[PDB]
């Protein structure tokens, strides 16, 4: 008996330690109504959480708590976590160890002020913190290879060689889908359909998720968008109001391979995986090649892995073969990696208790981090 | 002045402009390390009359016939 | 064509015409189309169904006035084509279109659609010999004459702040929000009706406006003034009834500094320059808080730049130098940069020839742009 | 010949140029590129796609640098040429390169395809009369006017220890390790983000640099000083924001002495400095490690000579005299022996000719540099 919790940037994926998918996955959003001086009706919550913040989108200003893989406000993530064990786990988090997801290379302030709210506000019996990349690989069965998990938040580059990483050779990008997100909006303003409100970004997010895909050619796709109305499709808003997003639709996911486009002065999602992989020992460079995966669902884009294959197969060796690794359920795939670490007998021990906690200190984490 | 005069819609009596009140090696001196005063005057003055055999010179990584010692001899 | 280029500004508010050769622009009137209130059917009436700036002023109170640009987009083409011809008639300027080339001052991060249709419009109605779209925020800069400088242009219809140094504007960096002018006349309207003057008419509508441009102070703490008991200031109206504004004088014009207190999801005007300045690269940071200009008519408000500097200087970093140039000519600033631009010899070069829309296409206008 | 000939010290992190004679390098500059990543709009703006050196530095942030030169090996030729183009421009020396002879001051063990191009370039795009290839530590021990030294040039790019005895050097004791200076500037980069300070930017990196120079020291106990809580010392940014550095001011230069933290497998330049005596004949190596001449830049850090004299000590046989000398201006000491060497009359000889080179070609140049 265990809980996996992933506190992902876009969305919190939380549930039992054994289950085959997490059971609750809500958007990680804290809804503070645009309140004025008039008094408010029946049924008022202070602060509204996730699926019910979802739903009252309307009058909430949706502040995201963490922002690039990193916990700006606190009490916000106390609120999220609450909502979390309470209402949508329903159990207790004295009982059950709590299993959380770090981003690499993230501050050391954030993985210590996370344990240390676990270990006093909730008073969890143990407490670990896991890097994303190295719980998404468990998934596909795969001990050697790199993965490419690309969030909300950020997108890291982790290579891991016959179960053992190379923390050099590690890079994050902040481009994520929170900025494609932003990115996308201004492209649509510039057609006509302007989003401004922190609700209105959310609209634009489901706009995102549903019509926008990943070209083979972007400039040969610029040509047929211009030509042809072929690739304009429509997508109906909460309200009747109908648009049209026409090549807008393959421009937003474009800023992943060429970050120019956001103006960031990077290298692109293509780019930084190869990059890493070139760090490393050119003796393992072959497997990671041959087992490039890609994770998170800023990696769910009809077609993201026919043009990364492309891009790796240019950048790479022309004898190497470049096989890139997706898996039907990738946006879960950081979760259900720590539901196959949790339920391992081996990982009883790498637990950090509250006894190990109280005698150390919260400092404790950065030694029993990875 | 007398262009502002003109129009209707200006700013009379009021300031231009707003702004906030105007506010006004250790390795070097180490005991370690030895500090040596570089002077090239003097230098220059020792190594003057010194002078290099250009004549049959290869510091290439040429193997044939032995070993060979770039700058023979002065003079 | 040699003869002199016309500028015209594209204000929502007040549209600013006139020769390049003039200091100051001779003709600025009233950017709203004039109708008889009462549909009319019967003679002795007021003629036409046509009353554009000052015979509308005349007769206001008879007229319903219908503005024909909202938040810096046309909404309604067929107005503008009529305002657009008010320029080029005996009343204002009196000269061909055909003969004089034409610059207009479109404001940034605008519908690409909004630029389409103005440039078809002075194409075909008007038979332009040259036409050139250019940023309201670059020429606020010729004006004033500096190459440095960050630009709140604070407009009736849309308020932006671009920050532009050593003449490059940073694209990413452009900050733009739709609370301008025109909302604080509106929210006016509200407070004024709480105090027990209704405004109901689009004719009373204008008198509101002219109500906040005489009296409305912005005061330097807002919770003291409330506490303290006001003068209560009597305001003539146009039939001769007094009115005493009260508190309503310097509660509307806050809504700009803080658009939450309404509910409208937006920044504010002390915020989006000092974002727009941050999100800029760390070593021009300093350069642009110590290089600010003040543009629009919606920055003339008193005590604004005292208001603004103190709001500033709390959000931007300790001891760092904050100089607010604005200059006297604020509200004809726009225009004057115009006048200055055009009148260089580079702009022989900028600008887009009849025959070059013809062949090349529709992007000319948008790709010579910038 | 008649005109003094020219010293480039082609540093990976400032090139210094000057006549031969002169007692100081004259105008020396950073060696990198500035493109413009923001867009030019307005006119009047800086004029060119390429800014270099002290034009750079003032208008930092409105610039992309991009190195031309890493780790001693020049990757970009095209930005090599208009570095070298810009020595001989009006900013800096403001000759013809056709008149003056040329002293160019490369790193010992780098690649002879890089010695090829370099000639390549200074012979056919510049028609140099002469052209000399030199080693940097050859140099040093001309200035400080001693024939017998080891050279420990720790510089930005490249890190090297060259053991000279009477004139002669040894060149199968050279030891040559490229982790230098610039790594750990990106080794500080890297744990500046783990205590949650952001620099993505390549303007924001020469920030970092800037940081490193001013607040790191070396700890004469690397152990002890990791476990003591240190004082917080907080550093002002050029917008004005304070960081507060902490454990990363002495755990980013200690990369140096320990290569294995950024994850390479190479000696520390405490084991380079013995390596290259011990490498050395039995009868030399008492003069050898009392003659040991620090240069570069990176050997400028606080407690460098400290901890090197501790570190050197241990592997050092027991009971030797270990007198490591620092000239004041160990930065411009590489410079200053160039000078030296070209004002005597012995240099003449050691040239390549034009004529010698055009015949020849590539060969004349390898025989003849060392
Ligand atoms: N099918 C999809 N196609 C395109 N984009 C998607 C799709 N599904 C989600 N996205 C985008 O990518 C993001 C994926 O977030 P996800 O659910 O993976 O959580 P996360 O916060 O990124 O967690 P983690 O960092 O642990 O992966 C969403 O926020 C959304 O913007
Ligand atoms: N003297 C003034 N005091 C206060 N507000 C003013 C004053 N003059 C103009 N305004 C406000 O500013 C608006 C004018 O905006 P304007 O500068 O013409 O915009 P644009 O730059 O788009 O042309 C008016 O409609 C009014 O709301
Ligand atoms: N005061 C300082 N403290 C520490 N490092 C410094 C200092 N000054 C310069 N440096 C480092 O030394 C570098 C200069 O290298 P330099 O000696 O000019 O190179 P080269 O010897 O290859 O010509 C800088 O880029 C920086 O990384």
């Amino acid at each position: 008996a265990a809980l996996v919790v992933d506190n992902g940037s876009g969305m919190c994926k939380a549930g039992f330690a054994g289950d085959d998918a997490p059971r609750a996955v809500f958007p990680s959003i804290v809804g503070r109504p645009r309140h004025q001086g008039v008094m408010v009706g029946m049924g008022q919550k202070d602060s509204y959480v996730g699926d019910e913040a979802q739903s009252k989108r309307g009058i909430l200003t949706l502040k995201y708590p963490i922002e690039h893989g990193i916990v700006t406000n606190w009490d916000d993530m106390e609120k999220i976590w609450h909502h979390t064990f309470y209402n949508e786990l329903r159990v207790a988090p004295e009982e059950h160890p709590v299993l959380l997801t770090e981003a690499p290379l993230n501050p050391k302030a954030n993985r210590e002020k996370m344990t240390q709210i676990m270990f006093e506000t909730f008073n969890t019996p143990a407490m670990y913190v896991a890097i994303q990349a190295v719980l998404s690989l468990y998934a596909s069965g795969r001990t050697t290879g790199i993965v490419m998990d690309s969030g909300d938040g950020v997108t890291h580059t982790v290579p891991i060689y016959e179960g053992y990483a190379l923390p050099h050779a590690i890079l994050r990008l902040d481009l994520a889908g929170r900025d494609l997100t932003d990115y996308l909006m201004k492209i649509l303003t510039e057609r006509g359909y302007s989003f401004t409100t922190t609700a209105e970004r959310e609209i634009v997010r489901d706009i995102k998720e549903k019509l926008c895909y990943v070209a083979l050619d972007f400039e040969q796709e610029m040509a047929t968008a211009a030509s042809s109305s072929s690739l304009e499709k429509s997508y109906e808003l909460p309200d009747g109001q109908v648009i049209t997003i026409g090549n807008e639709r393959f421009r937003c996911p474009e800023a992943l391979f060429q970050p120019s486009f956001l103006g960031m002065e990077s290298c692109g999602i293509h780019e930084t995986t190869f990059n890493s992989i070139m760090k490393c020992d050119v003796d393992i460079r072959k497997d990671l090649y041959a087992n490039t995966v890609l994770s998170g669902g800023t990696t769910m884009y009809p077609g993201i892995a026919d043009r990364m294959q492309k891009e790796i197969t240019a950048l790479a060796p022309s004898t190497m073969k470049i096989k890139i690794i997706a898996p039907p359920e990738r946006k879960y795939s950081v979760w259900i990696g720590g539901s196959i670490l949790a339920s391992l007998s081996t990982f009883q021990q790498m637990w950090i208790s509250k006894q190990e906690y109280d005698e150390s200190g919260p400092s404790i984490v950065h030694r029993k981090c990875f | 002045d007398p262009k502002y005069a003109d129009l209707p819609g200006i700013a009379r009596n009021e300031p231009d402009v707003y702004e906030t009140s105007d506010l006004p090696l250790e390795e070097l001196t180490s005991t370690s390390v030895e500090h040596i005063i570089v002077n090239p005057n003097a230098a220059y003055d020792k190594f003057k009359d010194k002078r290099v055999g250009t004549k049959g010179l290869d510091f290439s990584d040429r193997i044939g016939k032995t070993k060979r010692t770039g700058y023979e001899s002065g003079e | 064509i040699a003869n002199q280029p016309v500028v015209i500004d594209n204000g929502s508010g007040v549209i600013k015409a006139g020769f390049a050769g003039d200091q100051i622009p001779k003709y600025c009137f009233p950017n709203y189309v004039g109708r008889p209130k009462h549909v009319r059917v019967m003679a002795g009436a007021l003629e036409g169904d046509i009353f554009i700036g000052p015979k509308a002023e005349e007769h206001r109170g008879l007229l319903s006035i219908r503005y024909p640009m909202e938040h810096g987009i046309v909404k309604d083409w067929n107005d503008m084509e009529r305002i657009w011809q008010y320029v080029y008639s005996k009343d204002q300027l009196q000269t061909f279109s055909e003969e004089h080339p034409v610059l207009l001052t479109e404001a940034p991060l605008n519908p690409r659609k909004n630029r389409e249709r103005a440039a078809e419009v002075f194409f075909e109605t008007f038979n332009v010999p040259a036409l050139f779209i250019s940023m309201q925020a670059v020429l606020s800069l010729y004006a004033t004459g500096r190459t440095t400088g960050v630009v709140l242009d604070s407009g009736d219809g849309v308020t932006h702040a671009v920050p532009i140094y050593e003449g490059f504007a940073m694209p990413h960096s452009i900050m733009r929000i739709d609370i301008a002018g025109r909302d604080v006349s509106r929210f006016l309207r509200l407070y004024l009706r709480k105090e027990g003057y209704d405004f109901h008419s689009s004719s009373e509508f204008e008198i509101v406006k002219a109500i906040k441009e005489r009296a409305c102070y912005l005061s330097i703490n807002p919770q003291k003034d409330e506490t303290l008991e006001t003068e209560k200031a009597q305001y003539y109206l146009p039939d001769g009834s007094t009115i005493e504004i009260g508190p309503s004088r310097f509660r509307a014009p806050e809504l700009l500094f803080r658009p939450d207190l309404i509910g409208e999801e937006s920044e504010g005007i002390h915020e989006v320059l000092v974002f727009a300045i941050q999100k800029s690269d760390m070593d021009l940071r300093r350069t642009l808080f110590s290089n600010i200009v003040l543009s629009g008519g919606s920055t003339l408000f008193k005590g604004f730049g005292d208001r603004l500097l103190s709001e500033v200087k709390k959000l931007a970093p300790k001891d760092v130098k904050i100089r607010i140039s604005a200059p006297q000519e604020r509200l004809y600033s726009t225009w004057i940069g115009g006048s200055i631009l055009a009148s260089l010899d580079t702009f022989k070069k900028m600008w887009v020839s009849k025959k070059e829309y013809e062949e090349d296409g529709a992007r000319s206008i948008h790709r010579k742009t910038f």
